Parts: structure tokens; sequence; C-alpha cells
């Protein structure tokens, strides 16, 4: 998987 | 006077070298901060730092705060976190030892990971001050400008200060109160454990606790007295830690990210129930919780129910920026 996700405010 | 240092550099090429053999096990490691990746990392820039000063006028000026100053304390201290991890993990190795040393919740397993973070703090200061070997502390710029006018101000060209002596200056604008809160602020900025503070270290710390006229109260607020921040964790171990909160989605911990630094990332339990990290660029933390929280996303602290309202810091730090 990938590490670090999209910032989820946007 | 021209081949101390030289020595100096050479011996702790050749120290990394060696430890890179002590970390023969494969539990190690490999996510980031990995001392495998590390070691010779560190190494070969220490060749370059070495080699780009066989043939220097440089760099920059020579007094106590200046390059030669800077090697001095930083192999110093590499030296010495180096023989902490060589008696954490012995030998050569020499069997798979030691199981503990891989449980997650362990207590060497928190001394190793420290002592990575150590190595990778080390690396990142080295690249940072002396990129490609070559000096560029007399010339570096800090990435918030008003942090950036205090550094040149109260230091002038030194790229490194004993704690005392930043103390004291960082006291005359932000006032630190002696006792347990100056020595948790030595702790939250002294990346390297080094008894002395760098320009490095100072730019890391004044971007994470931006902005700068509540520097201090951002720190106290959101790292001293928040239950979600998670003093020099890997992401690993936020990982590990949060397995309990995936009960409970909108669980979160917050720490400094280790690969990308003066930044924060955020470790939530989804809906979903699975656990993600994310870094948000670029603003204050005091925003980032803010809107998180009232997004459904940033509601329980370590998994717990206090959550501690931001609402008057946010609008503090907005009004400041
Ligand atoms: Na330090
Ligand atoms: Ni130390």
């Amino acid at each position: 998987l990938q590490r670090y996700s999209s910032d989820p405010t946007g | 006077r021209q081949w101390e240092e030289a020595r100096a550099l050479g011996r702790a090429v050749r120290m990394l070298q060696r430890l890179e053999e002590q970390c023969v096990d494969p539990r190690l490691s490999v996510s980031p901060p990995s001392l495998r990746d590390l070691l010779p990392r560190t190494a070969q820039l220490l060749r370059e730092v070495a080699h780009s000063r066989r043939e220097a006028g440089g760099g920059g000026p020579g007094g106590p705060g200046g390059s030669g100053d800077f090697l001095l304390i930083y192999l110093a201290n590499l030296e010495a976190k180096s023989r902490q991890v060589a008696a954490l993990l012995p030998p050569r190795g020499r069997r798979s030892a030691n199981d503990e040393l891989f449980r997650a919740g362990s207590r060497l397993r928190r001394q190793l990971a420290k002592l990575a973070i150590i190595f990778s703090h080390m690396h990142a200061e080295l690249h940072a001050l002396f990129p490609g070997g070559k000096y560029c502390g007399h010339m570096y710029q800090l990435t918030k400008a008003p942090a950036h006018t205090f550094w040149r101000e109260s230091c002038g060209a030194r790229c490194v200060l004993p704690w005392a002596e930043f103390e004291s200056l960082l006291g005359t604008c932000h006032p630190v109160e002696p006792g347990c809160t100056a020595l948790a602020l030595r702790t939250t900025i002294d990346l390297t454990c080094s008894g002395h503070v760098s320009i490095f270290e100072f730019d890391v710390f004044t971007r994470l606790f931006q902005p700068w006229p509540t520097l201090l109260k951002n720190w106290q607020l959101l790292a001293v007295n928040h239950p979600g921040y998670m003093a020099f964790l890997t992401y690993d171990e936020v990982q590990e830690r949060l397995q309990a909160c995936r009960d409970k989605p909108g669980s979160y911990i917050f720490r400094p990210s280790c690969t990308r630094l003066g930044q924060w990332a955020i470790g939530y339990v989804s809906s979903d129930g699975s656990i993600l990290q994310t870094i948000p660029a670029n603003k204050p933390l005091s925003q980032v919780l803010l809107e998180g929280q009232k997004d459904g996303f940033y509601l329980y602290p370590d998994g717990k129910t206090h959550n501690p309202d931001l609402t008057e810091l946010g609008a503090e730090n907005l009004y400041f920026q």
C-alpha cells in the first residue's frame, strides 16, 4: 500500500 | 592545523560501516526510519564532506558555530549514538536476537525506534547543512521568515549553538518557563540529542509550531498538553498504537513526519476501520485539527474522548499567520 494517504480535508 | 577534522570524519565513516554489519537481522527495519538505509547513506555523505573539505577554502567563517565547530560536535554525537545502538543489538551479528527488540509495544523496540529516529535526524541535519558535502550554514534560509529574522539577529552566521545560549536567546522573544517546561522544550527542539541546537533543528521546530507570534503557545497547547501528540514516534509505531483504536473510527494521533521534516503526520482510524496516515501541507497544526474535527476525521485523541477545544487558538493563529 501507499504510505501517506491524501489529506481528507479536500 | 589541517588533518584533525579529516581523521574525525574518517573515524566516523569507518564506524558507520562497522555498525552497518551489526544490523544484520532481517526484522530490521525496513520502513523509515531504518538504520540499514541510514547508515550507509550517512557514511557516503560524510565521505563527501571529507572530500569537499580536502580542497577547501570553505565553508564559511570558522569561529564557534561555524562548520568546523559544527562537525566537532556532530561527529562526537554520532559516535555516542552509534555506541548506544552497538550496545542494543550486538554482536556481528551472531544468531537471531533479541526477540523482544521487535515485539510491538516492547521497551527495547521503543529504545531502538528512538535511536533510529535520532539517526534519521542526524542525517537530515548533515544533508541540510552540507548538501553534497559543501557547507551552506552561513547562507541557510529558514522557511518561516520571522524565524529566519530571529535566528540571524540572535545567532549571526552561526549554524549551531549550545542549548543554554539558545534558550537564553529564545527566551528574550518567547519566555521559556524554567524547570520541567524548559526541559520538555529542549527535548522537543534538540532532535539529535547533542546538547546543541542547529539552524536546521530550529527550522524544523519553527515550521512545526508556526505561526511565530504563538510559537510556544502552540507547542504548549498542541504538544505538551494535547493527549493526541506522540513525541518522536515512527510511522510503524503509529500503525501499531492505533491497532487498539480500530473500534473507534475517528480516533487519531499526530507526530512529526520522519521523512518530511517540518511537517506533521496525522494518524487516524477511518469509517472502514482502516488506519490511515496523512501529511498536511502547509497549514498551522491548529488549522489542521480543527478542520479534521469539523469533518469527522479527527475526533478522539489516542482513542480517548476528551478532544481539547482549539477554537480560540485556531482563530488566534489565522489572525497572526
Ligand atoms: Na542537536
Ligand atoms: Ni543527548
